[PDB]
Parts: C-alpha cells; sequence; structure tokens
C-alpha cells in the first residue's frame, strides 16, 4: 500500500527518548513520526517524543497530551512544511490494544490512518528493531514493510 | 407488559422527562393495542429492546418526540426498529410508505447516519422484491454510496450486504450471493443480535447458496462457523450437511438418493457432485498424494483415482480452467497431465510434519558445507 | 480559592443521550461546566481541568490540561450520546492525569458526571477512592442517575476518598426536574463556598 | 415562552465558543503568516 520510508535519525533519538525518558519494559517512549504520507511509498523525515504515561495495570489507563504535537507541528512547519503527520511513533518491541485506543488520537491528527511505530529499544533481533502499523479492521491494523532512505547525509 | 407502558411512563420520566413517551393519547394506544405482551415498541431504552413486533401503531407514538429528536431520544434511533421492526411489517407498501414517511427524510438524522438509513431506505426498497434494474442502479449507488465511507457500523454493510445478498438473493450469483451472505455472516460476524428463523433459513439459504454457488469449492467451510447447529441438524440441513459430506464423500446416491426436488430443481450439482469428486479427490491429490514437489496426477487411473472414469477423465479432468481450476496441460500419449496450481484449501494437519524435514535437510547439510566457508 | 488541577469526566452515556433538563443533559452537563470551569478557572486563574471521555465505550482524555477557554473549546464536539461508563478507567487516567498536572502545588481535582449506572466493584472504587486520596486528589462527583447512583460506590466513594473533605472528595448527586445542574451545584461544595484543599 | 432565551443563552457561551476558538486558531497563523512573510 503506502509502505514508508524509515529515518535513522528517528530511530536513533527515537532510542534516546526511550534513553531519556528511561522507558523500561513496563513502559514504551511514543511519540510522533514525521515525513509526508501520501504516497503508496510513505517517507519518515521525523518524530517527536510525546511526554506520556503508560500504565498496563490497566490497559486502557495511560497518559499523554497532544498539545506537544500542537506547538510542536508549528515550529516544524515552521521548521518544515514537509513534516506533515504521517503517524508516530512508541516503544514497543510490541503492541498493546490501548495502542488502538492511542491510535486512533492521531487519526484526527493525520492524514491517512496515521502510522504506528514500534521500535525494538534493544534492537535484539534482526532487521529492523522496528515495526509500522496502520489500524484497521473484527479490526485490522497492519505492518506494511518499511525501509531507510538517502539520508547519504546520514549515510555519511 | 406495561414495560412499554412502565416506560411509556418510566422513560418518558426517565430524563427524559416527562416526555411524548408519556402522553394521555400515547399510553392508552397501546393499552389499547395491549398489555398483552405484544406491543407497538415501547419509547427507547425498552423499545430499545422492544422490536415488538405486533406491528407498531406507535407507528405514530415513536414518531412522536421524534420532533425533539434533536433534544430528545438521539442516535440513529430509529431504523434501530420501525425502518427495521416495522419493516418487518412486511408489505410492499409499509415501509415503501414510511420511506414515503421518512424516505430518509427528517430533519437531522438523515435531512440534515441516516446514511444508514440511506441504506434501509434504498436497501429496504430492495428487500421489497423491487425490479432489479431499478435496484442494482441504485443498488450500486448503494454501493457507490457504501464506497467512500468509513462507516463504523458494520450494519450498513450489514445492511448492505444482507441487502445486497438479498438482491443477490432474488438472484442466483450464489457464487456472488452465498459469499456475500458469507460475507453479510462475516460482516454480521461480531454484531446484529437475531432471530434464529432468520439465522438457520438465511443460513440454510445460505448454506442452500452454497450449493446455489458450487463454486470454486467448497469442500470445507464457514460450517465451521456458528452456521451449523443453528443450521444442520436436519430438513436439508441433514443433507446441506451430508453435502458437506458429499463436499467430502462425492457419492452421487449418497446424495442422489437424498435429492428431492429443490435440489435436483438444480440438477446439475450431479455434475457438480462429478465436478466435486474430482476436485474433492484432485484437492488432496495435489494436497498430499505427490508431496515431493506435488504437480503430474497424469493422467488416467489417477485421474481415475478419483473414482470418476477416464473418459471423463476426457473432460472433467480435461477441463482444467474449463473447470475454473487447473492449471498445466496434456500429454495425452503418455497420458500424462501436466499441471499447475490454483488449488488453495484452508485445511491443516500434514505438510506441517514434511515442512521443517527438507527445510532441515538442507539446513543440515548447509552446516556441513555451512561449516568452514566464511569461517575458515 | 482554588490553586489545584481539576478533571471534567463526563459520562456521555444511558443518561446524557437522555435529557436531564434542557436541552438534553449530556448539553445540560455542558454550560454548567463553563458555568464550573467559569466559577473554577474564577476561583483562581491558572485552575486547571482536565475533560475526559468516561463515555461512549471508548475512554479517553477530551481535554487536556490547560486553563483554558481551550476546554470549552475543546468541549466544542459531542460524544458518543448513548455511550458507556468508563469512570473506574476513565477516573484512574484522571488520577495519571492529575499526577501530570503541569505546575502542581495545584492539587488533584475531578469533576465527574455520572450518566452511566455506574458498574464498578466497591473495592476498585475505594482502591481508586484511595489512590486519589494517596495521590491526594480532590473528587466531587455530578451524579443524576437513575435512582440517581447512589447507596452505591459514588456515596461511598467520596467518603472512601475522605479524609479531609476538598482535599479528597465532596459529592453532590445532581437531583432531577427543574434542576439546572449549574443552578444545581451552585450551591454544593463541588464549587463556590469553599474551593480547594 | 423563556425557554429559547435560555436556551439560546446556553448556545451563546458554545457559540461564543468558535469565535473565541477562532480568535486563539488566529492569531496562530497570524504570526507565522507575519513571522515567515515579515
Amino acid at each position: 500500500h503506502e509502505k514508508v520510508t524509515i529515518a535513522p535519525l528517528v530511530l536513533l533519538s527515537a532510542l534516546d527518548h526511550y534513553e531519556r525518558t528511561q522507558t523500561k519494559e513496563n513502559k514504551r517512549c511514543v511519540g510522533v513520526i514525521l515525513g509526508d504520507a501520501n504516497s503508496s511509498t510513505i517517507r519518515v523525515t521525523n518524530s517527536f517524543a510525546l511526554p506520556f504515561e503508560e500504565d498496563e495495570k490497566n490497559s486502557d489507563v495511560w497518559f499523554l497530551d497532544h498539545n506537544y504535537i500542537e506547538n510542536m507541528n508549528e515550529m516544524c512547519k515552521k521548521i518544515n512544511a514537509k513534516e506533515k503527520l504521517i503517524g508516530w511513533y512508541h516503544s514497543g518491541p510490541k503492541l498493546r490494544a490501548s495502542d488502538l485506543k492511542i491510535n486512533e488520537l492521531f487519526k484526527k491528527y493525520t492524514q491517512n490512518n496515521p502510522l504506528l511505530l514500534i521500535v525494538d529499544v534493544k534492537q535484539q533481533g534482526v532487521g529492523l528493531p522496528t515495526d509500522a502499523y496502520v489500524a484497521i479492521e473484527e479490526k485490522t491494523f497492519l505492518h506494511l514493510p518499511c525501509t531507510i532512505e538517502a539520508e547519504e547525509a546520514e549515510e555519511i | 407488559m406495561f414495560n412499554n407502558h412502565e416506560i411509556d411512563t418510566i422513560l418518558s420520566t426517565l430524563r427524559m422527562e416527562a416526555d411524548p413517551s408519556l402522553h394521555p393519547l400515547f399510553e392508552q394506544f397501546e393499552k389499547f393495542y395491549e398489555e398483552k405482551l405484544w406491543f407497538q415498541l415501547s419509547e427507547s431504552l425498552t423499545k430499545f429492546f422492544d422490536d415488538a413486533k405486533s406491528t407498531p401503531l406507535r407507528l405514530r407514538l415513536y414518531d412522536n418526540f421524534v420532533s425533539k429528536f434533536y433534544d430528545k431520544i438521539n442516535q440513529l434511533s430509529v431504523v434501530k426498529y420501525l425502518l427495521a421492526s416495522l419493516k418487518d411489517s412486511k408489505d410492499f407498501d409499509e415501509s415503501l410508505k414510511y420511506l414515503d414517511d421518512l424516505k430518509a427524510q427528517f430533519q437531522e438524522l438523515d435531512s440534515k447516519d441516516g446514511i444508514l438509513l440511506i441504506d434501509s431506505e434504498i436497501a429496504r426498497t430492495y428487500l421489497l422484491k423491487n425490479d432489479l434494474v431499478k435496484a442494482r442502479d441504485l443498488l450500486d449507488d448503494l454501493e457507490k454510496t457504501l464506497d467512500k465511507k468509513d462507516s463504523i457500523p458494520l450494519r450498513i454493510t450489514n445492511s448492505f450486504y444482507s441487502t445486497n445478498s438479498q438482491y443477490f438473493k432474488f438472484k442466483n450469483d450464489f457464487n456472488s450471493f452465498y459469499y456475500t451472505s458469507l460475507l453479510y455472516l462475516s460482516t454480521l460476524e461480531p454484531s446484529t443480535s437475531i432471530t434464529l428463523a432468520e439465522r438457520q433459513q438465511l443460513a440454510y439459504d445460505l448454506s442452500i447458496s452454497a450449493l446455489l454457488g458450487d463454486k470454486i469449492y467448497n469442500f470445507g467451510e464457514l460450517l465451521h462457523h456458528p452456521i451449523m447447529e443453528t443450521i444442520v441438524n436436519d430438513s436439508n440441513y441433514d443433507w446441506l450437511f451430508q453435502l458437506l459430506n458429499a463436499l467430502t464423500v462425492g457419492d452421487f446416491d449418497k446424495f442422489d438418493s437424498l435429492i428431492k426436488v429443490q435440489i435436483s430443481k438444480i440438477p446439475i450439482l450431479a455434475q457438480h457432485e462429478s465436478f466435486l469428486r474430482q476436485k474433492i479427490c484432485l484437492m488432496t491429490l495435489i494436497e498430499t498424494v505427490f508431496v515431493k514437489n506435488i504437480r503430474m496426477l497424469s493422467f488416467e487411473d489417477i485421474s481415475k483415482a478419483t473414482h470418476l472414469p477416464k473418459d471423463n477423465v476426457e473432460h472433467l479432468v480435461m477441463r482444467a480452467i474449463s473447470l475454473g481450476l487447473l492449471k498445466g496441460s496434456i500429454d495425452q500419449v503418455n497420458e500424462l497431465v501436466t499441471i499447475s496450481w490454483v488449488q488453495p484449501r484452508i485445511i491443516s494437519g500434514d505438510q506441517i510434519t514434511k515442512m521443517k524435514d527438507r527445510l532441515v535437510e538442507w539446513n543440515d547439510q548447509v552446516e556441513k558445507l555451512g561449516k568452514k566457508m566464511e569461517a575458515r | 480559592m482554588v490553586l489545584e488541577a481539576t478533571v471534567l469526566v463526563i459520562d456521555n452515556s444511558e443518561y446524557s443521550r437522555n435529557g436531564d433538563f434542557p436541552r438534553t443533559r449530556f448539553e445540560a452537563q455542558i454550560d454548567s461546566v463553563e458555568f464550573i470551569f467559569q466559577a473554577k478557572r474564577n476561583s483562581n486563574p491558572e485552575n486547571t481541568v482536565g475533560l475526559i471521555s468516561g463515555a461512549g465505550a471508548n475512554p479517553r482524555v477530551l481535554s487536556t490540561f490547560t486553563a483554558e477557554f481551550g476546554k470549552i473549546l475543546a468541549g466544542l464536539h459531542d460524544t458518543q450520546i448513548e455511550g458507556k461508563l468508563h469512570m473506574a478507567t476513565a477516573l484512574q487516567i484522571a488520577q495519571l492525569t492529575l499526577k501530570h498536572r503541569q505546575n502542581k502545588v495545584q492539587h488533584q481535582r475531578i469533576v465527574a458526571f455520572v450518566c452511566s449506572p455506574i458498574s464498578d466493584s466497591r473495592d476498585e472504587l475505594i482502591r481508586l477512592a484511595k489512590t486519589l486520596k494517596k495521590n491526594n486528589v480532590a473528587v466531587d462527583i455530578i451524579n443524576f442517575g437513575e435512582i440517581e447512583q447512589n447507596t452505591e460506590l459514588l456515596d461511598e466513594f467520596i467518603a472512601a476518598v475522605n479524609n479531609p473533605q476538598e482535599e479528597t472528595s465532596h459529592l453532590l448527586t445532581v437531583t432531577p426536574g427543574p434542576r439546572l445542574l449549574y443552578e444545581n451545584i451552585a450551591s454544593s461544595p463541588i464549587i463556590l463556598e469553599e474551593g480547594s484543599s | 415562552m423563556a425557554t429559547l432565551e435560555e436556551l439560546d443563552a446556553q448556545t451563546l457561551p458554545g457559540d461564543d465558543e468558535l469565535d473565541q476558538e477562532i480568535l486563539n486558531l488566529s492569531t496562530q497563523e497570524l504570526q507565522t503568516r507575519a513571522k515567515l512573510l515579515d
């Protein structure tokens, strides 16, 4: 479908977020992901830690504000128009159904059904420490495969 | 039951503040109709219970507070019943006439949400046996309606499929229809409490439409899904189930014995069973017998291993996608099919085993090589 | 008066579907809140509130932390009107919410509509009430229930939250009839009178 | 006869919202309008 670019720049800071947040397996450091989502290939330009709270002692119980993104995008826009919201990330490595709820928040904030992002904060196994999901339906959500771009600037 | 009258008092005062769901005219008319447990569909949370199938003549009195339906009981709220429950008033008319009331026109829900009423009103025309042409046209527009929408209700599709099923239920194409209702079952699958006479008979008609599918076989199916017991059981469900057996057995007279009119009404299952017996035998042959890169199956005894004979092999086997399915070709001389795929299945249990074997095999024998190559 | 964060817990639900007084309970809830918040923000400017969904089948914040008319802005759009209780969860988040309340020394407050039959367990309710009291949350509840929702958790709960009142909990169980909520609550030390602790 | 009075007096704040809400919306770009352009 729209299967997506990946910004290492993201990936890196993403774990910094996880790092910075000192997120642990109890937690998933969550945040915006940025790019432009139109094409049957979506790009990840960037992404932003959403200062957040997660509780799975009660699944649906967790805390976040959008209004980061609010002020964020402004600057993001002011930084770049091409930020346009593609979706968002979290740590992961795995989903928790409250994601779905969380997913839908961004639906307000995104053009398409926005983009989830899993990360393996321990990067453990293999290609990607990462999954990106879009909701669906009998719900659906799905991983379209994704990968890096150039970003040779990165690559250098 | 006063459960209406109760609510025809209580929910009138239930928030819903002394409403048209309590009016001097109002409570009477039920009591007028009955207190006798069969009623007119009782105004909100209990009409939200009540389908009540004594044809609602609070037809009108549900239609009260529909003025206030803005600030009065508000949801879909309407084709929740009536346009549903009185859609079951079962005239031409009726709904057509309260089409002719609503016509999906009313203040906000429809003519200022009512798309599911747009569903209904249009769909509901369709369940009236409306002309095919007229149906499909706007049905496909109803479809077209359905298209670009993100509709949290299945109910829309659950209308529409059931609708478009009904459409094909007016028709053959149970290949579509059955599947459509199969779709619609999966469309109903999360939602939509129903009745059994609804359930089996449809799922019957479904299971019927399976045979009025018949198909890309099938073989096995939604039978697993709770259409069964429920449908089969008995009557043709016996057959219908035994047809699942025929979907496996493929014995003419384990069925052509069974046959009464309705099935023999379409005799082509005798063909379809020949199609079955072939295909039925085929799938496993395709699934199993060769495992060792299954293809050949070539021809005759192998094909007559379908216990359908060589000169039919000369056709049923010979027909390939002239079966709709088989790939490959024929060496007639050597009596050899060339085959390829378009044989899927839902089963399990088998190549599970065979799987990792080779998949471990190279894998093992890798390490032999896979020993020093980059290592050394 | 108040220096605290607050939460607006709205059930748009079996009752708010069903207008408790004009125009509907859900709508009736509304301007009372602006009434509430006005006073709350009049109590002090910077008195902050949340707004969440205890309504529908999906719990979530509606208006996040702010002052702020943005709430009135945020409350701008609807809800599932016939929806259902998230309270235990929704409340639980309101805790987490308030835990994050920006510029604390703002105490944790909660204002809660009951448009739902209120399905929960006393234990959880109290653990909440505890957790509230543990978190030291202010909780004053808006309940116009069937019966009302009372002789129940809510009544226990306010108590179960409460060692000191507005430092923990107060209640007003909203009344039927010509009861304008904002008129109703104007009395209760859900608002006015003494405003926070 | 005084209901729509209150009722539409109750709309007014909900009415007041939008513009007020927009008066929030206004400044937002008005800057980025100016800011960039400036």
